[PDB]
C-alpha cells in the first residue's frame, strides 16, 4: 500500500491550484478516498471526500464551493482543485483512504499519505543566503545558518548525507516576510579541522549550489 | 417485456411449432392457451395440473411437483373464466439460485399440430442489493443492509450497469422511484412492486453523470431516504448520424447529414459487427419519419418481424430520446447470438430515403 | 458541527506505566441497533504521517500490538496503554464519524519521563562572508538539555536587549529524549562595532547560578 501526493506549491491569496494523489497495492475503484488538512497548529481537519463511482460527493460547508474533488480510476489517481484560497487555506494535505469493512459511506481513515505542502502567502520565492558558523578564540560543536530564503522547507544535510553524529536542524521562524533556520552537530575535539566539514543546503522551486564548508578563522 | 404462446390459431403459433423458451426473466406472467369446452378431442394437457405438477426430462418423463425442484416464491393460477380461451399462468422470481428446467407436452387428434414445451430458468447475471428495513426475516442469506448502513437516514448507493436494487418496504409511500430530485431523473427500465417490496431495474445507457431517483420510506417513526446514481460510463453508438446538429449528447460511429445529398441517389449506411460475446449499443438519430416500428418491429432483410425474434436473445432493452426534431430510437445487446441474422430499418424526410443495414455475426 | 474536547493536552509519564487519555464528545456516539460507538484514535509519529489504531473505539486493527487497549461508550471515551516503549513519542488524535462532517480533537503529546540533564551552550560569531553584505547575526546554541523550559537572555555592553532575537525550539528528540533550542539576534553591519562585550545567559533548574557565555570581538 503506497499513497504519492503532488502539487504542493506557493500561489498568490486568490489563486488556483491543482493536487494529485496517486494510489499502489489495491483495487481503486472498491474504496471511497478523502482529503484531510493540517494547520500550522498541528490542529487536523477533513476537507473533501468522495465515493468510490466519483458521484456522492461531501465538503464541509467551510470550503464548499471554491473546492472540487475528482477522480479517475483508470489511472488510480485523485485530484482536488482549490480555487480562490485565503491565508486560511495553508496547510499540509494528505489523501487518506476510508474503509469499507462495515458498508457504510462515512468511516475512519486506515492507511494515510505522506503530505504535501501549499503555500499561500505573497511572497516572492526567495533564494537563500548559507553562512558558516566558526567559533572564535572538550569537544568540537559546528553550525550552518540559512538566513533570507522563502518559502519552506530547506533540507540540511553534513557531508553529503553522511553525518549522523548528533546534528540538530532547529525549525525555521519568519521574520518580517523571509524565513531563518540553523543546524547544528557535535564531533569529537579530534575531528575538526582535520576533517571535511560540509554543509549541504537544498531548496524547492529553486536552484541551490552550495556545500559551502567551515573555515577555522582566528 | 411478456411471453405468450398460443395454442390457438388466432396468434402466430397455430394449434388444430414448439415453444422453447431459455430465459431469465424476473417476475413475470405467462399465458397458456387452451380450449377445453369447444372442442377436446382426446385434447389433453400432459400432466393434467401442469403447472403444480411437470416433469423434468423428455427421454424419461416422471412425476415431480412443483414444491419438489427448488423454486422459491411462485404463484401458480389457472383461471377458466375467459369465454374465448382458458388461460394458465405462473410468476418467475429472480431469488432462484440455481438453473432448473422441465418440459410439458400437449397431444393432439386429427396431426393436429402437436407442439412441445421446454424451459429453463436462469439464475440472474448480475447482483441484487436487499435492504430489509421493514422487520422481516428471510432465509435466502442475501445481502441484506438493513437500519445501521445509513449515515444520518440517507443512503447514497451507486448501481453498475444491470443490477437490480431490492427494498422491503410495507408502507405505502409515494412517488417511490420515479421523481427524481435533480433536473434529470434516473430512467429505470423496470421498476415493479409486490407485496410492497420494491425493485429498480439499472439500464445499460444513460445520458448524463448528475441524474438520480427517491424514495422516502418510514420505520419506526423514522424517515429513511434512499437516492439511485449511475456508475457513468460513456459508450459510442453503432448507427448512422443524420442530424446536421453537432451539438448532441450522443456520439454515433457512421454520420451523414441527410439534408445536404442530393435527391438522385438514396444511399444507404452500412454496419456490420462480428466479436465473440456482444455489449454494444445500436441505433440511429434520424430528423425525419423512422418507418417501420424501430427497433421493436424492424425491417426483414434480402415483411415486417419483432426484433427479438431474430436475435433470439432474452437480453435487449429499448432506449427512446428526442432532442428538438431530432428523433433517437436505439436498443442494446448482451450475449452471444444463435445463427448470424440481420435487418434494416429506414429513415424519410422529404423527398430523400435513407437505409440503414445492420449484420450481426455468430461467430 | 461536533465537538471533540481532548485533554490533557501534554502528558509527561515514566518508560512503563499505565497511561490514561480522554476524548469529550458533544453527543451521543451509539446505534442501539448495531451497538458499537462511532469513534477512532490516530497516532502521528514526529514528523509521519497518522496511522489508525482502535476503530469502534474498541477493538484494534490488524497490525496494532496489544498493549494498545481503546475503552469508553457514549461520550466519555477513554484509551489506555501498558508498558510504554521509546518512540511512542507521538501526538494521538481521536476522531468521530457519527455524522459529517468528521471532526478532530487537538491531539495530546505523549512525554518521556528523563533525568534532568543541563544544557550544552555555545556562543558564535558572525562569519567573515555574512559581513561584507551589510549582515551580522550572533548565533547562540543550545543544543541538549531537560525538561523544555529555559530563559536566554542578552547582554550587550552591559545592555539587556530582546528586538532582533529569534528562537527555535525541536522537539523530544528520539535518540535520546533531549530538547534543543537556538536563539539569533540580528543586527546591521554598523551596530556591530559599536560595541564589543556579547553575553548569552542561560537560566536553568541544575545550576542556582545563571549558565553565562561571552565572546568579545
Ligand atoms: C443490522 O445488522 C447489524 C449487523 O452488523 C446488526 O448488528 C449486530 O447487532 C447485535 C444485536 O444488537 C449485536 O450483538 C450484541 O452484541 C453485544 C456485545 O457483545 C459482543 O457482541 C459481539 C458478539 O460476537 C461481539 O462482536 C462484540 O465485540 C461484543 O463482544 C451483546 O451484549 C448483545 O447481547 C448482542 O449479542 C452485534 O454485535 C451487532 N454486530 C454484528 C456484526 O453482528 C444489527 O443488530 C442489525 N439491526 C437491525 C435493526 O436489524
Ligand atoms: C434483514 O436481513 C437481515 C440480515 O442479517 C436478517 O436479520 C436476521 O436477524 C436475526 C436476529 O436474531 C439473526 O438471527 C439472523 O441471523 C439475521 N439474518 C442473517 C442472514 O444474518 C433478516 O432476514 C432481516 N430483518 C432484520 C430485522 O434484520
Ligand atoms: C404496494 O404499494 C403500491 C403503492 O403505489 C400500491 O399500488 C399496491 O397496491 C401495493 N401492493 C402491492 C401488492 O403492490
Ligand atoms: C451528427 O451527424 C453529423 C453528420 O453531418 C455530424 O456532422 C455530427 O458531428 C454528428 N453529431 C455527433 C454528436 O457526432
Amino acid at each position: 500500500v503506497m499513497l504519492v501526493e503532488s502539487g504542493g506549491d506557493l500561489v498568490k491569496p486568490g489563486g488556483s491550484l491543482k493536487v494529485s494523489c496517486a494510489a499502489s497495492g489495491f483495487t481503486f475503484s472498491n474504496y471511497a478516498m478523502s482529503w484531510v488538512r493540517q494547520t500550522p497548529e498541528k490542529r487536523l481537519e477533513w476537507v473533501a471526500t468522495i465515493s468510490s463511482g466519483a458521484s456522492y460527493t461531501h465538503y464541509p460547508d467551510s470550503v464548499k464551493g471554491r473546492f472540487t474533488i475528482s477522480r479517475d480510476n483508470a489511472k488510480n489517481t485523485l485530484y482536488l482543485q482549490m480555487s480562490s484560497l485565503r491565508s486560511e487555506d495553508t496547510a499540509m494535505y494528505y489523501c487518506g483512504r476510508q474503509v469499507n469493512r462495515h458498508d457504510r459511506a462515512l468511516d475512519a481513515m486506515d492507511y494515510w499519505g505522506q503530505g504535501t505542502s501549499v503555500t499561500v502567502s505573497p511572497a516572492k520565492t526567495t533564494p537563500p543566503s548559507v553562512y558558516p558558523l566558526a567559533p572564535g578564540s572538550s569537544m568540537v560543536t559546528l553550525g550552518c545558518l540559512v538566513k533570507g530564503y522563502f518559502p519552506e522547507p530547506v533540507t540540511v544535510t553534513w557531508n553529503s548525507g553522511s553525518l549522523s553524529s548528533g546534528v540538530h536542524t532547529f525549525p525555521a521562524v519568519l521574520q518580517s516576510d523571509l524565513y531563518t533556520l540553523s543546524s547544528s552537530v557535535t564531533v569529537p575535539s579530534s575531528t575538526w579541522p582535520s576533517e571535511t566539514v560540509t554543509c549541504n543546503v537544498a531548496h524547492p522551486a529553486s536552484s541551490t549550489k552550495v556545500d559551502k564548508k567551515i573555515v577555522p578563522r582566528d | 417485456i411478456g411471453y405468450k404462446c398460443n395454442f390457438s390459431n388466432e396468434g402466430v403459433h397455430n394449434l388444430k411449432i414448439f415453444c422453447t423458451i431459455h430465459s431469465y426473466f424476473i417476475y413475470d406472467k405467462i399465458r397458456l392457451i387452451i380450449p377445453k369446452k369447444s372442442s377436446s378431442p382426446e385434447f389433453k394437457i400432459l400432466p393434467e395440473k401442469c403447472f403444480q405438477k411437470v416433469y423434468t426430462d423428455y427421454e424419461n418423463r416422471v412425476e415431480t411437483d412443483i414444491s419438489e425442484l427448488g423454486l422459491i416464491e411462485y404463484e401458480i393460477e389457472e383461471n377458466d373464466t375467459n369465454p374465448n380461451y382458458n388461460e394458465r399462468t405462473i410468476t418467475i422470481s429472480p431469488f432462484s439460485p440455481k438453473d432448473i428446467e422441465f418440459f410439458c407436452f400437449c397431444d393432439n387428434t386429427e396431426e393436429g399440430r402437436s407442439a412441445m414445451v421446454h424451459v429453463r430458468v436462469l439464475k440472474y447475471p448480475h447482483n441484487i442489493l436487499f435492504t430489509n428495513l421493514t422487520n422481516d426475516l428471510f432465509t435466502y442469506l442475501p445481502k441484506t443492509y438493513n437500519e445501521s448502513n445509513f449515515v444520518s437516514n440517507v443512503l447514497e448507493v451507486e448501481l453498475n450497469d444491470g443490477e437490480l436494487f431490492v427494498l422491503a418496504c410495507e408502507l405505502i409511500n409515494k412517488k417511490c422511484f420515479q421523481e427524481g430530485k435533480e433536473k434529470a431523473l434516473y430512467k429505470s427500465n423496470k421498476i415493479i412492486y409486490h407485496k410492497n417490496l420494491t425493485i429498480f431495474k439499472a439500464p445499460f445507457y444513460v445520458t448524463s453523470k448528475d441524474v438520480n431517483t427517491e424514495c422516502t420510506c418510514k420505520f419506526k417513526n423514522n424517515n429513511y431516504k434512499i437516492v439511485l446514481k449511475p456508475k457513468y460510463e460513456k459508450k459510442v453508438i453503432h448507427g448512422c448520424n443524420f442530424s446536421s446538429n453537432v451539438s448532441s449528447k450522443h456520439t454515433f460511429t457512421d454520420s451523414l447529414d441527410i439534408s445536404l445529398v442530393d435527391d438522385s441517389a438514396h444511399i444507404s449506411c452500412n454496419v456490420h459487427l462480428s466479436e465473440p460475446k456482444y455489449n454494444h449499443l445500436v441505433g440511429l438519430n434520424c430528423p425525419g419519419d423512422i418507418i417501420p416500428d424501430c427497433f421493436f418491429q424492424v425491417y426483414q432483410p434480402e415483411n415486417i418481424v419483432y426484433l427479438d425474434s431474430q436475435i433470439n436473445i432474452g437480453d435487449i432493452e429499448y432506449y427512446e430520446d428526442a432532442e428538438g426534431d431530432d428523433k433517437i430510437k436505439l436498443f442494446g445487446i448482451v450475449g452471444s447470438i444463435p445463427k448470424t441474422t440481420s435487418f434494416t430499418c429506414i429513415c424519410k424526410k422529404d423527398k430523400k430515403s435513407a437505409y440503414m443495414t445492420v449484420t450481426i455475426d455468430s461467430a | 458541527d461536533i465537538v471533540m474536547s481532548q485533554s490533557p493536552s501534554s502528558l509527561a509519564v515514566s518508560v512503563g506505566e499505565k497511561v490514561t487519555m480522554s476524548c469529550k464528545s458533544s453527543q451521543s456516539l451509539f446505534y442501539s441497533s448495531n451497538q458499537k460507538n462511532y469513534l477512532a484514535w490516530y497516532q502521528q509519529k514526529p514528523g509521519q504521517s497518522p496511522k489508525l489504531l482502535i476503530y469502534w473505539a474498541s477493538t484494534r486493527e490488524s497490525g496494532v500490538p496489544d498493549r494498545f487497549t481503546g475503552s469508553g461508550s457514549g461520550t466519555d471515551f477513554t484509551l489506555t496503554i501498558s508498558s510504554v516503549k521509546a518512540e511512542d513519542l507521538a501526538v494521538y488524535y481521536c476522531q468521530q464519524y457519527y455524522s459529517y462532517p468528521p471532526t478532530f480533537g487537538g491531539g495530546t503529546k505523549l512525554e518521556i519521563k528523563r533525568a534532568d540533564a543541563a544544557p550544552t551552550v555555545s556562543i558564535f560569531p558572525p562569519s567573515s562572508e555574512q559581513l561584507t553584505s551589510g549582515g551580522a547575526s550572533v548565533v547562540c546554541f543550545l543544543n541538549n538539555f531537560y525538561p523544555k523550559d529555559i530563559n536566554v537572555k542578552w547582554k550587550i555592553d552591559g545592555s539587556e536587549r530582546q528586538n532582533g532575537v529569534l528562537n527555535s525550539w525541536t522537539d523530544q528528540d528520539s535518540k535520546d529524549s533531549t530538547y534543543s533550542m537556538s536563539s539569533t539576534l540580528t543586527l546591521t553591519k554598523d551596530e556591530y562595532e559599536r560595541h564589543n562585550s556579547y553575553t548569552c545567559e542561560a537560566t536553568h533548574k541544575t545550576s542556582t547560578s545563571p549558565i553565562v557565555k561571552s565572546f568579545n570581538r
